[PDB]
């Protein structure tokens, strides 16, 4: 019965992610830092920030 | 009532008859360069333009011859309302 | 090097040789004389470019050798390759595969181009990693992103065997995958490669690009593709059979809707039917109604017949065309060439055929052309050139033209010599 | 000798990328437009007077290329037929046999007719 | 092309069994890597009929196409134009050479008026032979 | 539509309420008696009472017979199926001539199908079964469906549990359930759960607008020929049929009778309404004796459409006969079955009116003296010829920087282009 | 057009032309009656024969392991 009638909780509405660089609707997410972004310039800025932060942290 | 069933008409011939039209591979060129219809199930005109544009030149061939789940708040500061984000 | 296209009977013609005012210039773009006919053909060419009025028919009528086909070639050259110009001979409609009316309908519909615009949103990139739920990582020279994979998308990635290092394009509108090639690297060199392997640069710019593409087809091609499941094969083999009226009406309506929506443009072209007097009365009767459509091209015809028997009937009519179809068309008349026009046509043919000729040679060859025919003199140009080259000369003289005149006969001399020995030929 | 290998690779790749299809997939996609069974089985009875298997071409020393091509042809045909094999079998198998209908087992004798009446 | 052809078993293994239904071919004599500059002559008609109908396809419709009755077909002007363009490209590249030849029509009196009237356009073409 | 054809100015028969023909209206000039007879033919078509009635448009070339037939077509509207044919089309290579004729007869009979569907569509919000004691047993399966308008709960029969799992319905799926059969159909995840990071195409659909429960009316227009073709060859046998060329077939009368039965059943059920229309056969003198004889039987059918023939041949030998001359190329037996409408030659004034209307439709500015010159050209030569001069003269004028045709442009274009009679004169000399 | 009575060497002269050209240059013989195909139209037969008379020598280096 529970196989044929699973009581599935309704799926959660997704987070409408936004790009932290330009505050545009997110189109992508960087594989390395898992941070969404919306343009190539955002990707370059995010990767520069990530390298600086990983240098500062260790 | 049932049909008569005959044995098949066996048809003898020499092996050479089937070897006809078989040319040695040293006299067959790669005629596929002229094959047109075979490209319809393979590529597309826009894809053809992309392939022509992005073909690797010889010099590049000669030259040829860290993930972690961060958060946007962790790296980038939030921006005050009414201000242009800068990063 | 010998390209596929070589020096033919109209290689020298590169347009009608008209100015902005459509005034025919003597000796322009390879065309000589035929001023009135060239002006009329220029007016017809302007009608073809304008495109507003469907099914206008013009008959270029004149004596043999008076440049009717020459004028057709000049119109085809002056008209851009973008606009269709379907040139057939009258005898091309007698097919075992289709009725005469079907062959005429296909010839008409080949002559209307339809130019269809389309915008697509595609994701193109180089595959970095794939994990079987599933995850896919793509990259360009400017970006890297990771996607989550659905059931059908992971199925497509597995079935196509997308492997890291490939360059793929996935269309969001349909969810299909196409592998453009695998990126070359030091570790990927091999002593032999498969036929399908194609080396390609990593894509540039952003992963999710917005495309704008324009396809130029014709109404006959749309017909044939919609004839059957694999109909587009018939665009090669020609085994189209007879396409059903439902398909043609549905396509006409669909192209009208596309043009109303702004998706498609219609580029009406030209159907030239040389030697049109090979059509029979049934073909002419079909054409009488075929030209009254709004999807009819501009029709151009050429014939040299006089008051001759219409094929398929016992009646005699001008140009072998019934007067029903003549009333639907304008007639452009060509005129026999003067001495000057003959000499200048011969000069242009010498220039194209790359033959250097003395002035006396030009005089004698022009007299020959006036006395026998223009085509015979044009043929003697290259004949005498070959004979001169065999003599180790560099310029064709009168003796070489006399030589080739003595080698190759014309219609008149051959007929006379045939009559001299008429007892030996069959079935006089 | 890596230079010659690179030259060969470049030539083959340039040849392979050079040619566009005449029509292409997108063009075709965008140009595309958007009871007697009971009475049949009662009448299907003609059997052919003769049946024979197709003639077999006999050769000594059959060519390796010819045999390999026939083998791959058969393999491909059988692989493609497998998802639809019962349909092919039923839509191709000929009608060879013809038994007398069981209704005649009654019809042949009046005793069985009266027995049918009595038993009903 | 990456095409692989298995041209039999090596004759050195002819004694590996006393009775096998195999084709033994001798060990190649030259080097493993063989280079040969070659020529093949084809006609434009051969390219036309090659592109007239798909061949060598592993799909079921292509296999049925291999099975079906071979018919001549009225090859379209568009396919001929495309083949002309491709041949021109490869002549430009230098890997092909055009060799125009001769068409001999004996007893030409047997053509009907329609054939002659077509031959007007056919001869006036820039691709026609002598 | 946008391109201009030889009849693009014909907008209908210019008739008044009384059936009399106006002198010049709706793009037609003159032919008053013929236009009035065509109007009576239009009333005959709209009556839908009669079958197989034939009318012959007969008269000299360029007297508007085709214009009058296309005017009947304009008067009848786009609802009535109007099938144009020319007599040259019967000579097909795939099928016999009488089959072509019968197929075109059935193309001119329209049928309008009316389908009324009740559907319950929405995003799935719950699938809770309702347990019970049997007199685990379930007596109902409750489905909650959400649309932009609102939400509804349905108390479906428990047997729908098979279709729900067959369609693999889960919460967040857009589905629709038809009232009659009760079978569910799934049409994707609601797009409110789609992210830009996941890749799927077919499996997402926008949340439905409107009320959860919908009543849809589907109206389709078909011809009896469409039904004939559909039932003659339905779309591994399909693989071979689609690989091989799908030729036209000689559809049997058995199939036509079966389809007549089915259509009568639909008309009785109220699902469908018949729209019998018109078959127009231009250049009908291209038909041969076998076709004319077949048409004897074809026009006597109670199912036939109304057919309009046109001929200009005069006393001419019938094709496929030897030496049998006929008053129109049409045997006297067939002529006894048709009503004949005569068309008459135009006066110079009527020709000038037609020329002006053509210049208007072509968008051409023509001066008064140019109009008079072109009219007199058309009183010589032919009307068709003079009309054909309009656009090349307009182009010549545009070259000379004139926004209107002047007489000199007409003269020059006349000197460039010649008619059939002048060309016959040149040929004779 | 080679013209003249029966047996005056027209076909012999055409074959001599073929011999002088050589094997590389194509030489397609046909007879006028070969246009009456039951499969394809006469103009298609003529076009096929026109295309046969144009040869194309294709040059390649085969590399094989
Ligand atoms: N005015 C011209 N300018 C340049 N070349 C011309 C001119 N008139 C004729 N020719 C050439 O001379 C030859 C004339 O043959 P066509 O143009 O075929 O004449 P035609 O009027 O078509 O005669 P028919 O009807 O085909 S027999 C061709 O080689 C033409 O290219
Ligand atoms: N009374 C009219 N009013 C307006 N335009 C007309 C009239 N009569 C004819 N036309 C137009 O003039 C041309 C000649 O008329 P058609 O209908 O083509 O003549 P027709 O009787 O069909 O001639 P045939 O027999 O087919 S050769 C067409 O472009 C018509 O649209
Ligand atoms: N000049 C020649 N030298 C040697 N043999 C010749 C010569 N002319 C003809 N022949 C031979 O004699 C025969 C004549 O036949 P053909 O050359 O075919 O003449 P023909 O004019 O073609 O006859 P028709 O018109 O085809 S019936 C053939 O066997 C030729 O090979
Ligand atoms: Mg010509
Ligand atoms: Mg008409
Ligand atoms: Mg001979």
């Amino acid at each position: 019965f529970e196989e044929w009638f699973p009581q599935g909780r309704p799926p959660k509405v997704p987070v409408r992610e936004v790009c932290p660089v330009t505050h545009r609707p997110a189109l992508y997410r960087d594989p390395v830092t898992d941070i969404p972004y919306a343009t190539a310039r955002a990707f370059k800025i995010i990767r520069e920030a990530y390298k600086k932060y990983i240098t500062a942290h260790g | 009532g049932s049909s008569y069933v005959a044995g098949p008409l066996e048809y003898p011939s020499a092996s050479l008859i089937l070897k006809a039209l078989e040319r040695d591979f040293w006299k067959e060129a790669d005629l596929s360069m002229f094959d047109l219809i075979g490209l319809e199930n393979k590529i597309t005109r826009h894809e053809a333009e992309l392939l022509s544009k992005k073909k690797i030149p010889r010099k590049l061939m000669e030259e040829i011859s860290a993930a972690a789940k961060l958060k946007a708040s962790r790296l980038f500061q939030p921006v005050q309302y009414g201000q242009k984000p800068e990063g | 090097v010998t390209r596929i296209e070589r020096i033919g009977a109209h290689s020298h013609i590169r347009g009608l040789g008209l100015d902005d005012a459509l005034e025919p210039r003597q000796a322009s773009q390879g065309m000589v004389g035929q001023l009135a006919a060239r002006r009329a053909a220029g007016v017809v060419l302007e009608m073809i470019r304008e495109g507003k009025i469907a099914g206008r028919a013009v008959l270029i009528a004149g004596q043999p050798g008076t440049g009717k086909t020459a004028i057709a070639m000049g119109m085809a050259q002056a008209l851009g390759p973008d606009t269709p110009f379907t040139a057939i001979a009258g005898s091309e409609i007698f097919s075992l595969e289709m009725s005469k009316t079907e062959a005429l309908t296909q010839a008409f519909r080949r002559s209307i181009g339809v130019r269809i615009k389309e915008e697509t949103e595609i994701i193109e990139g180089e595959v970095v990693e794939i994990q079987i739920v599933g995850k896919l990582t793509l990259k360009t020279t400017e970006m890297e992103t990771i996607y989550d994979l659905g059931t059908k998308m992971i199925e497509s990635l597995t079935k196509d065997k997308v492997q890291a290092g490939d360059v793929i394009t996935i269309d969001k509108a349909t969810g299909k995958i196409s592998k453009l090639g695998r990126s070359f690297t030091r570790a990927r060199d091999y002593d032999a490669m498969g036929s399908q392997t194609k080396f390609v640069q990593c894509p540039d710019g952003e992963l999710q690009k917005r495309k704008e593409v324009v396809h130029t087809v014709s109404l006959h091609e749309i017909d044939v593709i919609n004839s059957r499941t694999q109909g587009f094969l018939a665009l090669f083999s020609g085994d189209t059979g007879e396409i059903k009226s439902e398909v043609r009406e549905q396509i006409n309506a669909k192209v009208a809707e596309w043009r109303e929506e702004g998706k498609a443009e219609i580029i009406p072209g030209v159907l030239f039917i040389d030697e049109v007097h090979m059509l029979d009365i049934e073909s002419f009767s079909f054409l009488n109604r075929a030209l009254e459509s709004d999807m009819a091209p501009v029709l151009i015809m050429a014939t040299n017949r006089g008051i001759t028997r219409i094929r398929g009937t016992s009646y005699q009519s001008p140009h072998g065309i019934p007067i029903d179809l003549l009333d639907r068309l304008l007639i452009v008349s060509t005129t026999p060439y003067s001495e000057k026009d003959t000499k200048q046509i011969l000069r242009i043919r010498c220039e194209e055929e790359d033959v250097e000729m003395s002035e006396d040679a030009y005089t004698v060859l022009t007299r020959i052309g006036l006395e026998t025919s223009l085509r015979y003199a044009i043929q003697l140009i290259t004949a005498a050139s070959l004979v001169c080259r065999k003599r180790k000369g560099t310029e064709v003289q009168v003796d070489d033209i006399k030589r080739v005149y003595s080698l190759f006969l014309d219609e008149s001399r051959s007929t006379q010599y045939m009559k001299e020995y008429q007892d030996a030929f069959l079935f006089n | 000798l890596l230079k010659e290998r690179l030259d060969q690779i470049y030539l083959v790749n340039e040849r392979r990328c050079s040619q566009a299809p005449v029509y292409g997939r997108d063009l075709l996609r965008i140009c595309a437009l958007p009871s007697l069974q009971d009475v049949i089985d009662r009448v299907a009875f003609v059997i052919p007077p003769v049946v024979a298997a197709p003639p077999s071409l006999r050769v000594p020393r059959p060519p390796p290329l010819y045999s390999h091509r026939m083998r791959i042809l058969r393999q491909g045909l059988r692989e493609h037929a497998a998802p639809y094999f019962q349909q092919l079998r039923q839509t191709t198998a000929p009608r060879l046999l013809q038994f007398p209908e069981l209704r005649l087992v009654q019809f042949d004798s009046g005793k069985l007719e009266a027995l049918a009446i009595l038993l009903q | 092309s990456g095409a692989v052809k298995r041209q039999g078993r090596c004759d050195t293994y002819a004694t590996e069994f006393d009775l096998e239904a195999e084709e033994y071919v001798p060990l190649p004599k030259g080097d493993v890597h063989k280079k040969k500059e070659i020529i093949q002559d084809v006609t434009l008609h051969d390219l036309d009929v090659a592109n007239a109908r798909p061949q060598g396809g592993q799909d079921i419709l292509s296999m049925m196409g291999q099975l079906m009755k071979p018919k001549k077909t009225e090859i379209t002007d568009k396919l001929r134009g495309e083949i002309n363009k491709v041949v021109n490209k490869y002549i430009d590249q230098g890997i092909a050479e055009l060799v125009p030849g001769v068409l001999f029509v004996d007893e030409v009196h047997m053509l009907d008026i329609e054939c002659f009237t077509y031959l007007h356009r056919a001869l006036e073409s820039s691709i026609a032979p002598i | 539509t946008q391109r201009i054809a030889s009849h693009s100015h014909v907008k209908g028969l210019g008739l008044d309420e009384s059936g009399l023909a106006k002198q010049a209206a709706s793009g037609l000039v003159g032919q008053e008696n013929a236009r009035e007879a065509c109007g009576v033919i239009v009333e005959l078509i709209k009556s839908k009472k009669m079958a197989g009635r034939a009318v012959l448009l007969a008269g000299p070339p360029g007297t508007g017979k085709t214009a009058l037939a296309l005017a009947i077509a304009q008067e009848l509207g786009s609802k009535v199926p109007f099938c144009p044919m020319v007599g040259s089309e019967v000579y097909s290579t795939e099928i016999k001539k009488t089959e072509v004729l019968m197929e075109n007869f059935r193309r001119a009979i329209g049928l309008r199908i009316k389908e009324t569907k009740e559907v319950y569509e929405g995003e799935v919000t719950e699938l809770t079964p309702c347990e019970t004691e049997n007199p685990k047993t379930i007596s109902h399966v409750i489905i909650g469906l959400k649309t932009a308008k609102g939400t509804k709960q349905l108390k479906l029969d428990p047997s729908i549990f098979e279709s729900l799992q067959k369609e693999r319905v889960e919460a967040g799926d857009v589905i629709y359930i038809e009232a009659n059969s009760g079978a569910v159909k799934r049409q994707g995840r609601c797009d409110t759960y789609a992210t830009e990071f996941d890749l799927e195409a077919e499996e997402y659909v926008p949340l439905p607008k409107g009320d959860v429960h919908k009543k849809k009316e589907i109206i389709q227009d078909v011809t009896l020929h469409d039904l004939d073709v559909a039932n003659a060859r339905p779309q591994i046998l399909s693989m071979m049929g689609q690989l091989m060329k799908p030729k036209k077939t000689e559809i049997t009368d058995k199939l036509r009778g079966e389809i007549n039965k089915v259509v009568n059943k639909y008309i009785d059920q109220g699902i469908a309404e018949l729209v019998p229309g018109v078959l127009f056969v231009d250049e009908v003198h291209m038909l041969d004796i076998e076709c004319f004889t077949y048409l004897h039987r074809a026009l006597e059918s109670s199912i036939a459409p109304i057919v309009i023939f046109a001929s200009n041949r005069g006393n001419c030998v019938i094709r496929g006969t030897e030496d049998i001359t006929s008053p129109h190329g049409i045997p006297l037996d067939l002529l006894d079955r048709v009503m004949i409408i005569r068309t008459m030659l135009y006066t110079p004034q009527e020709m000038k009116q037609i020329i002006k209307i053509r210049a208007q439709t072509e968008g051409i500015n023509i001066s008064e003296e140019a109009l008079n010159h072109l009219g007199e050209i058309g009183t010589k030569t032919t009307l068709r010829y003079s009309v054909q001069l309009l656009t090349p003269a307009n182009l010549l004028a545009k070259i000379n920087g004139k926004d209107s045709i002047e007489k000199e442009h007409v003269e020059e274009i006349s000197e460039l282009f010649y008619d059939a009679k002048s060309s016959a004169k040149i040929l004779a000399d």
